[PDB]
């Protein structure tokens, strides 16, 4: 079976730069039966190049493919923010049809600080026994960010989860939620709830907080 | 239109079966090989099966051989995949595809192999307030908690509001149920006069919730 090793596994470049993607086959793909695919989140893969070097309908000319026998290359000569995606090569010279494991392309942009917001649990949720506290970091870059929960100034541990959006297709920013989950009983034992955020675009860590049962 | 439309996935007990369908229009179906490919949550593409023009010839990835059968009804422009003895490693979105000088791909259909029960989400407001406000704009949202399996879809104001929406990826909670929030940023100055409603749809349980998200009443703010 033909195994396709794609490298690098991830690539982070600015708009305007040229991306070079490598797809190595474990044996010589004799006729030129290699294709490149682009896949964006929630979408089907999109054919870019087929038969190694033929560009497909409506593919921008910044995408082009080359190679043969054993090494193949996808070049994206002048990257746009919209080109954030996973790119795959596939082989159709032998069964099983196989794909590389992909290159995840991240698009760089200038530092953007998150806007930081905190949401106390709703009364509605509280009737039922549990409290969720949501800290939102909106529209920031780079991806790296630290969020810490404090309850009456005591650092929490193990009772939150984070979720991050895929890079925005236009502005290249991320957004992130951190959700602190506590029983209603625990929630009612403490007054100050605080989300502390550390991020390159902030001058020093930003704390957003509320007192239980204010308004 | 030139199109492939899939249907037929869902939650299935381990050991159970599903038949997926993929209806074609807009091109001469009978002239092309057709294929199924799958993609586990968070992972790459793997080919599952290929079928000749006239169904005379079929090929299968070794992991599905003996369990899955591809077939086609040319006179009805339809591709099928019969999946039997489903295992957890078969959980994936399944696409059908025509592979040519131009590709045509279906929209995908999720097949979740699990004996865990369907459960609809509870939907809670993330009310905006002065603590969710910065120079002219306010963030607000809906927390969609405790559902199984994926997916929930969330829109705002019945699809009319799209700008500034982030619906986060679901997290699996240690309870084995998913949770997600969807948030939106809007002009702060008209929280009093514009209505925000998140419309949550959990098809696996035919749950549909519309939650109105209203601004918090505050007194602990500058007077005025």
């Amino acid at each position: 079976d033909i195994v396709l090793t794609q490298s690098p596994a991830t690539l982070s470049l600015s708009p305007g730069e040229r991306a070079t993607l490598s797809c190595r086959a474990s044996q010589s793909i004799s006729s030129n039966e290699l294709a490149w695919y682009q896949q964006k989140p929630g979408q089907a893969p999109r054919l870019l190049i087929y038969d190694t070097s033929n560009r497909a309908t409506g593919v921008p000319a910044r995408f082009s493919g080359s190679g043969s026998g054993t090494d193949f290359t996808l070049t994206i000569s002048s990257l746009e923010p919209e080109d954030f995606a996973v790119y795959y090569c596939q082989q159709y010279y032998s069964y099983p049809i196989t794909f590389g494991q992909g290159t995840k392309v991240e698009i760089k942009r200038t530092v953007a600080a998150p806007s930081v917001f905190i949401f106390p649990p709703s009364d509605e949720q509280l009737k039922s026994g549990t409290a969720s506290v949501v800290c939102l970091l909106n529209n920031f870059y780079p991806r790296e960010a630290k969020v810490q929960w404090k309850v009456d100034n005591a650092l929490q541990s193990g009772n939150s989860q984070e979720s991050v959006t895929e890079q925005d297709s236009k502005d290249s920013t991320y957004s992130l939620s951190s959700t602190l989950t506590l029983s209603k009983a625990d929630y009612e034992k403490h007054k100050v709830y605080a989300c502390e955020v550390t991020h390159q675009g902030l001058s020093s860590p930003v704390t957003k907080s509320f007192n239980r049962g204010e308004a | 239109q030139v199109q492939l439309v899939e249907s037929g996935g869902g939650l299935v007990q381990p050991g159970g079966s599903l038949r997926l369908s993929c209806a074609a229009s807009g091109f001469t179906f009978t002239n092309y090989y057709m294929h199924w490919v799958r993609q586990a949550p968070g992972k790459g593409l793997e080919w599952v099966s290929t079928i000749a023009y006239d169904g005379s010839s079929t090929y299968y990835a070794d992991s599905v051989k003996g369990r899955f059968t591809i077939s086609r009804d040319n006179s009805k422009n339809t591709l099928y995949l019969q999946m039997n003895s489903l295992r957890a490693e078969d959980t994936a979105v399944y696409y059908c595809a025509r592979w040519f000088t131009d590709d045509i791909w279906g929209q995908g259909t999720l097949v979740t192999v699990s004996s865990a029960s369907t459960k609809g989400p509870s939907v809670f407001p993330l009310a905006p307030s002065s603590k969710s406000t910065s120079g002219g704009t306010a963030a607000l949202g809906c927390l969609v908690k405790d559902y199984f399996p994926e997916p929930v879809t969330v829109s705002w104001n019945s699809g009319a509001l799209t700008s500034g929406v982030h619906t986060f990826p679901a997290v699996l909670q240690s309870s084995g149920l998913y949770s997600l929030s969807s948030v939106v940023t809007v002009p702060s100055s008209s929280l009093g006069t514009q209505t925000y409603i998140c419309n949550v749809n959990h098809k696996p349980s035919n749950t549909k919730v519309d939650k109105k998200v209203e601004p918090k009443s505050e007194f602990l703010v500058p007077r005025g």
